[PDB]
């Protein structure tokens, strides 16, 4: 009723010469209303996003954008409005994430990990991922790791670099779950359809994005693994 | 609190239980036919069938039986209610009085004990000793037939074998025994007993049976010659007497359980059988005289007879007629023959019956936007399924269009002697006159006669001496073969203008001022006879041919200006019968004098609007007592005439309505006409002996078909309907039904037979497999009668299938709605799908796809994969209301044709109904209740309000007020929940009050708004109901002042009435599940109320005690005015 939205669109920076600290102090704000999806539309609707895609990336605001992010695809398909757009809208999105997963604050890893792994369902997100450095960012994150550094585990041993670095190892291995969760889905629709052609098949595919990893491990993300056994 | 009021539109129609034997009189065969709460006594005739009397009782009839005992030369009737009263009634006649004695009664019902499995199970043993009972799951009760029980004793011996299937007593082996069907934990088999009623204990039983068929079903005892027991099972039959023992599995019996049987012979020669595909068989049984005196059986023949109804009664009853009773649609009286048709068929259609069926969808729409609403009731099952369109009143639709305001009357002119042949008319305006023709539907004027081409006419009949009567300005005169002379015009020797005259064939009678005058008419003579003069000047004259088919009246009809006129005469001799003077300045229209068919009544047109009922006897001159009965503000008219036959009666008046009959009562029901002044006997060319209806408005040659308050018309599509819809934009319904398919080993299915959705006018298929990756759709080895389903969109007028649309295979549709979503200016059709599979529980797959039908062609415009079953749908606020699996889904239609998810509620056991009014959302769980649930658009979610917490099982939910919400139960019950309003914390405003509970004792499936009535612009607010047995009703909510006058009749009424079986009825409609038996509140039983109409005045003085009246003010009560409340409720329906 009182415009929050507007207001909130107001704080975070725009070509303007604020601290780092109140807008930092302000994402957060906006990262608890992105909850409800009324006001996450309306907010991708006005194009909050691209707004929100302008700041510098050395920054300690960074990790505000991080978490909204994160909070924008948890619960609402406002994603799902983040397909179409002006065509580097996504390809912004894209090469902003995996940076802020690269060079890795000390909580900015525990959130884009967590942004890809509900963000891998839209096929338009995979495809943009292959076309950067994609796993050569991803397995080095893991191979980085000290807790698996035999050579270097019994040099480190407080428990900041512990707790956090064998969570960083489990963020990234649902990482690694759901996206070849979703490449099974990927190259089975690339045998049910160039190795049936019409034998138990329909060919009709205009290419959308849509939500398609097939959701569950107990039933079919285990028949998948079967079904492919009649592969090449 | 909240109070309503239920009344009965349709009297339930499907049966259950068919008696045939010798209830009415010692030498005459009949039929009872119960079928809910109705017990009908028909009787055998050789036409047909001829109802005796039809009783209501209190109570769902279960098991009843004839019986005739050791004693009497009539027989008794043991009937058993659902809540396990049990009574014996007798038939007892004495002239016209006409009543059922119950001889025994008594409640018979353990504390404790699961009821049953398979229902309740009743025999009667054949030497008439005793009544055996199964109802409590591991007991076995007899009440001993005797003369000691003024109420029935009762005994529990236990049954040791748990799981009984079916029982039956064996005939004639010289002590009571009784054979089983049990299933035992390992296999199954058939077991006996010897009740001894001197020691309450089974005695041994003399057959074994150790082993029988896997799935029998039945038990057919057979009789005296050669007594034993046929198994029924599903593939085979079988037969046993202790010691002999036959089996066939034929192929005819394979494909369809046999549900019924009768014993067509005496000797139990031939036995019937019917299934649940349509199916009459005929047990054959070839009796073999083996040695002197020894009868055994040989031979166990299954002949095929033909297609049918789904049967749940089958009695044979005389001269190869047999009656077939359906629940499930259309019972039908057929006839058996002895050569074959074409077919091999010895069923030969007769007369049928019009089932309402279980109706498992309506909606009240109107189609002639009128004041009167029609109500398309979903009917029938598997192949009885058929629309039934609703309408009260009379349906004078085939009418022809003739452009004559405010004629005063066309009456006939002939030449062909014998016939009706070229009969033209006479046009009589006041102060014009003309003659009309009749090219059908279109008239044409002209020039005939000569005689009255110049002054008008009043009254010009047919004499049956083959001539005609001319009433021009003073003189009557006969009538030749159309002639330009007069054959003899009597003159009056006054001298002055004729105020209004009538005619007859065989008598004049015209009033001159107060001169009456009496013509004979002889051939080609009038002879002067009689003459008589009134008190006052006369104001109209009718004439009725009473008697003999010659036009002779003993009675006449007096009517006087500014003053009522009772006044009877002698009409020939003018010998005065009986003189009332009543007074007052409105005029009758003077007197209506027609039989219906027990009693001659007046009929007195009163001027103004005003009816009164007065009864003569044609021979002494005795009125009885008078009633006001509202007709409008302007004078009416009383007629009768001949539609096709039997002697139809019409009231033309402002309400027009049809006097005649009424299910064989003198009740009145409508016509659809909104004003009738006159009525005019023509001869249509294109309407056979109908009528012509002259008004302030058109010309109407209408005919009359049979009479009756709902009229029903019947759709048939031969597969099941699911719902029904309504486009208001397109003119087209929207049914979603149900086709039963086999499977084909080389091709995918195959039907049974071409039902309405196959043969219609274009077909479709559903597309873009997006349930591709499941292998859930294993192959299956026979085609064991998978479900295929489609939607029918149907005609608006002529009622033809417009298109089909097949759904994907395994593909339920399980809701329908037809609304408009978001500002797209099309009107959609919405179906709520799912995908089913056997050897599976609940499903989760499905979709919502919304359809449109843009210019007589179904398009699927957008589709929504949903996981889970799609039960329910309404239309909230501009968009699309879900249930899906216990979880409430709001939707919200884009501009790019799609569906985003707006909220969601997921406390919920299984969301399987919605109802919307405004802003606010009734849900009803599947154990556990009523369920209210907010909306706040402001905050974008849903929000829970209240909460009922007792755990009923919901059947069917509708919101009366938004303040209290109804709703039914499997336990037969109805009761209203209500928000509260002391919401003095959080925890009394969160949960919902039960205010009322009542025991309507039948299934209900719909609920709908909108009356049946016109809409003259009390009660307030409509709901009908839809239930399983054809039973429709009306509940309304009542005012707190009415509801404790009527609750007050009520307790007062039930010390008047004995109802047959001696039941309480605050014991029938006791709210009662399995575990609450709560006396009934709330609710007023109107169907009780509305019989105080029947009840004569020596006992509703009795009903009128020193009671209330409020005409705020206060009044004692008393006859009149009590008698006008139920009219005012009675006119509802």
């Amino acid at each position: 009723q009182l415009g929050s939205r507007e207001l909130m669109m107001f704080y975070i920076d725009l070509k303007q010469t604020n601290d780092v600290l109140l807008t930092f102090e302000a994402l957060k704000h906006l990262a608890s209303l992105l909850l409800h999806n009324k006001f996450a539309t309306e907010f991708v609707a006005h194009g909050g996003v691209q707004k929100l895609l302008e700041i510098p990336r050395p920054s300690m605001a960074a990790t505000g954008v991080s978490m909204c992010l994160y909070y924008l695809s948890y619960n609402q398909d406002a994603m799902e409005r983040v397909c179409m757009h002006p065509h580097n809208v996504l390809s912004d999105v894209v090469n902003y994430t995996l940076w802020l997963m690269e060079c890795s604050h000390a909580s900015g890893c525990c959130h884009a990990t967590m942004f890809f792994s509900i963000c891998f369902s839209f096929r338009a997100v995979l495809e943009l991922f292959d076309r950067y450095d994609g796993l050569r960012r991803l397995v080095n994150l893991i191979s980085t790791l000290e807790i698996l550094n035999l050579e270097d585990q019994g040099a480190l041993l407080s428990d900041d670099e512990i707790f956090a670095s064998r969570q960083t190892g489990k963020h990234t291995c649902m990482a690694l779950r759901k996206y070849f969760e979703a490449h099974l889905a990927i190259k089975l629709e690339q045998v049910k359809q160039s190795l049936q052609r019409t034998e138990g098949g329909i060919l009709v595919h205009p290419q959308p994005p849509y939500k398609a990893c097939s959701y569950t491990h107990e039933q079919i993300v285990e028949m998948m693994e079967f079904l492919i056994e009649y592969g090449p | 609190m909240s109070y309503n009021y239920v009344v009965t539109a349709q009297k339930p129609t499907a049966v259950n239980g068919c008696v045939t034997g010798h209830f009415t009189s010692a030498e005459d065969l009949n039929l009872l036919i119960a079928k809910n709460t109705r017990l009908e006594i028909y009787v055998v005739t050789a036409e047909g069938l001829r109802p005796v009397k039809e009783v209501g009782m209190y109570g769902k009839i279960a098991v009843m039986e004839l019986f005739r005992p050791k004693g009497e030369s009539k027989d008794l009737l043991f009937i058993l209610t659902a809540k396990y009263n049990a009574c014996i009634l007798e038939y007892k006649q004495s002239g016209e009085s006409i009543d059922i004695i119950t001889r025994a009664h008594g409640n018979v019902q353990d504390r404790i004990g699961r009821p049953s499995e398979t229902g309740i199970i009743g025999i009667i043993d054949p030497e008439c000793r005793m009544i055996g009972l199964r109802l409590y799951d591991g007991l076995f009760k007899v009440i001993p037939l005797d003369r000691d029980n003024k109420e029935l004793k009762a005994f529990n011996i236990r049954l040791e074998e748990l799981h009984v299937i079916d029982v039956k007593f064996l005939y004639g082996c010289q002590a009571p025994t009784i054979c089983f069907v049990y299933q035992d934990p390992q296999g199954r088999h058939v077991k006996t007993y010897e009740v001894s009623l001197r020691e309450k204990e089974f005695n041994k039983g003399p057959w074994k049976q150790e082993n029988v068929e896997a799935e029998a079903s039945m038990v057919i005892a057979v009789p005296e010659p050669f007594g034993g027991a046929i198994i029924i099972g599903q593939e085979s039959i079988t037969y046993h007497n202790g010691d002999k023992y036959l089996a066939i599995a034929p192929p005819i019996i394979k494909q369809s359980t046999i549900v019924c049987h009768n014993r067509v012979d005496p000797n139990g020669s031939r036995y019937l059988l019917g299934d649940m595909e349509g199916r009459l068989f005929m047990l054959l049984l070839e009796k073999e005289e083996q040695m002197d005196g020894t009868v055994t059986l040989k031979d166990l023949r299954v002949e095929l007879l033909g297609e049918t109804s789904i049967a749940e009664c089958l009695t044979y009853l005389d001269n190869g007629v047999v009656f077939v009773g359906s629940r499930l649609g259309d019972s039908q009286l057929v006839k058996l023959n002895v050569d074959s048709n074409e077919q091999g068929s010895y069923v030969v259609a007769m007369e049928t019956f019009t089932n309402l069926g279980p109706i498992v969808d309506m909606c009240v729409v109107d189609l002639e936007r009128q004041g009167q609403g029609q109500l398309v009731t979903c009917s029938g099952a598997f192949k009885e399924g058929s629309l039934r369109i609703i309408r009260n009143g009379i349906g004078i639709h085939e009418h022809a269009s003739i452009d004559l305001p405010g004629i005063k009357g066309l009456w006939p002119l002939r030449s062909d002697p014998n016939r009706e042949t070229d009969d033209t008319l006479v046009l009589s305006f006041v102060g014009q006159t003309r003659v009309l023709m009749l090219n059908g539907e279109e008239v044409e004027e002209t020039e005939l006669m000569g005689f009255v081409d110049d002054q008008q006419t009043f009254f010009c009949g047919n004499v049956a001496h083959q001539q005609l009567i001319q009433i021009t300005s003073a003189s009557v005169r006969l009538v030749s073969q159309e002639p330009k002379a007069l054959v003899s015009e009597w003159k009056e020797p006054q001298a002055k203008n004729i105020s209004v005259a009538s005619c007859n064939s065989s008598q004049v009678v015209v009033a001159v001022g107060r001169a009456l005058y009496y013509l004979q008419i002889h051939p080609q003579e009038l002879r002067q006879i009689s003459h008589t003069e009134m008190e006052h000047e006369v104001a109209c004259l009718d004439i009725t041919p009473l008697g003999d088919s010659n036009g002779l009246s003993p009675l006449c009809a007096i009517g006087l200006w500014t003053d009522i006129s009772a006044r009877i005469l002698k009409l020939p001799s003018f010998e005065l019968l009986h003189k009332e003077m009543l007074g007052g300045e409105i005029i009758p229209r003077s007197i209506l004098m027609t039989t219906f068919e027990s009693s001659h009544y007046l009929l007195c047109a009163l001027g103004d609007g005003a009816l009164f009922y007065f009864g003569l006897n044609i021979e002494t001159g005795l009125l009885s007592d008078r009633k006001k009965v509202t007709l409008g503000t302007q004078p009416t008219v009383l007629r009768t005439f001949r539609s096709l036959s039997t002697t139809n009666v019409f009231a033309c008046s402002d309400r027009p309505t049809v006097i005649y009959s009424s299910n064989h009562k003198l009740v009145f029901s409508n016509v659809n006409l909104k004003e009738v002044n006159y009525m005019c006997p023509l001869n249509s060319d294109g309407y056979p002996d109908s009528l012509a209806l002259a008004n302030n408005s058109t010309l109407t040659i209408g005919t009359i078909d049979e009479i009756q308050k709902l009229h029903i018309r019947t759709v048939p599509l031969y597969e099941s309907p699911r719902k029904i819809c309504y486009q208001e934009v397109s003119q087209c319904f929207g049914v979603l039904s149900s086709r039963i398919e086999v499977q084909d080993t080389s091709g995918g299915t195959t039907a049974l037979r071409p039902s309405a959705s196959t043969q219609a006018l274009s077909s479709s298929v559903s597309s873009s497999k997006l349930f591709s990756s499941s292998t859930a759709p294993h192959e299956t080895s026979f085609g064991e009668e998978v479900e295929v389903h489609n939607l029918l969109i149907i005609d608006q007028h002529t009622f033809e299938v417009l298109h089909a649309h097949q759904f994907l295979q395994n593909e339920y549709a399980l809701s329908l709605v037809s609304c408009k979503l978001g500002k797209d200016p099309n009107t959609y059709f919405i179906v709520g799908t799912a995908m089913v599979y056997p050897e599976e529980a609940e499903p989760k797959q499905g979709r919502i796809v919304v359809f449109q039908y843009s210019d007589g062609k179904l398009q699927t415009v957008a589709e929504k994969e949903v996981k889970g079953a799609v039960y329910s749908m309404v239309e909230f606020n501009g968009k699309l209301l879900a249930s899906i699996n216990s979880t409430v889904r709001l939707y919200e239609w884009t501009t790019e044709k799609e569906l985003r998810t707006e909220c969601n509620h997921y406390n919920n056991i299984m969301a399987l109904y919605l109802k919307t009014k405004g802003d606010f959302i009734l849900v009803g769980d599947l154990m556990r209740s009523v369920l209210l649930l907010a909306y706040k658009p402001m905050e974008g979610n849903f929000e829970e309000i209240a909460r009922d917490f007792n755990p009923n099982w919901m059947s069917a939910v509708e919101i009366l007020d938004d303040d209290n919400f109804l709703g039914a139960e499997n336990a037969f019950n109805l009761f209203v929940c209500q928000k509260d309003s002391a919401a003095t914390t959080d925890e009394e405003r969160q949960h919902l009050q039960e205010v009322g509970l009542f025991h309507l004792g039948e299934f209900v499936n719909v609920f709908c708004h909108g009356s049946l009535v016109m809409q003259n612009l009390p009660t307030q607010g409509s709901v009908l109901f839809g239930t399983v047995n054809g039973m429709i009703g009306l509940v309304t909510s009542l005012s707190e002042s009415w509801y404790n006058l009527l609750l007050d009749m009520q307790n007062r009424l039930n010390k008047v009435i004995k109802s047959v079986g001696k039941i309480e009825h605050s014991f029938w409609r006791s709210f009662h599940t399995e575990r609450k038996t709560e006396p009934a509140t709330g609710f007023i039983d109107g169907d009780l109320i509305e019989s105080f109409l029947d009840i004569s005045r020596p006992k509703m003085q009795e009903v009128v005690a020193n009671l209330q009246y409020d005409d705020g003010m206060k009044r004692e009560a008393t006859a009149d005015d009590l008698i006008k409340v139920v009219e005012e409720l009675t006119r509802i329906h």
